[PDB]
């Protein structure tokens, strides 16, 4: 399914591909998942994470 | 809205 994301918590690079750790709206932090970037439709939240990295 | 698809399985 498609769900609303609260925040992008982290990013990792594995096998030449980018994945993000996502906090899902209305779900426990125990339900955070790593998702391939192609799954994401949250550009403003990715922009927030990269700026927090600087 | 900021959404994403959650990988199933």
């Amino acid at each position: 399914g498609e769900y609303v994301v609260e925040k992008v918590l982290d990013r990792r690079v594995v096998k030449g591909k980018v994945e993000y750790l996502l906090k899902w709206k209305g779900f426990s932090d125990e339900d955070n998942t790593w998702e391939p970037e192609e799954n994401l439709d949250c550009p403003d939240l990715i922009a927030e994470f990269l700026q927090s990295q600087k | 809205k900021q959404t994403a698809r959650k990988s199933t399985g």
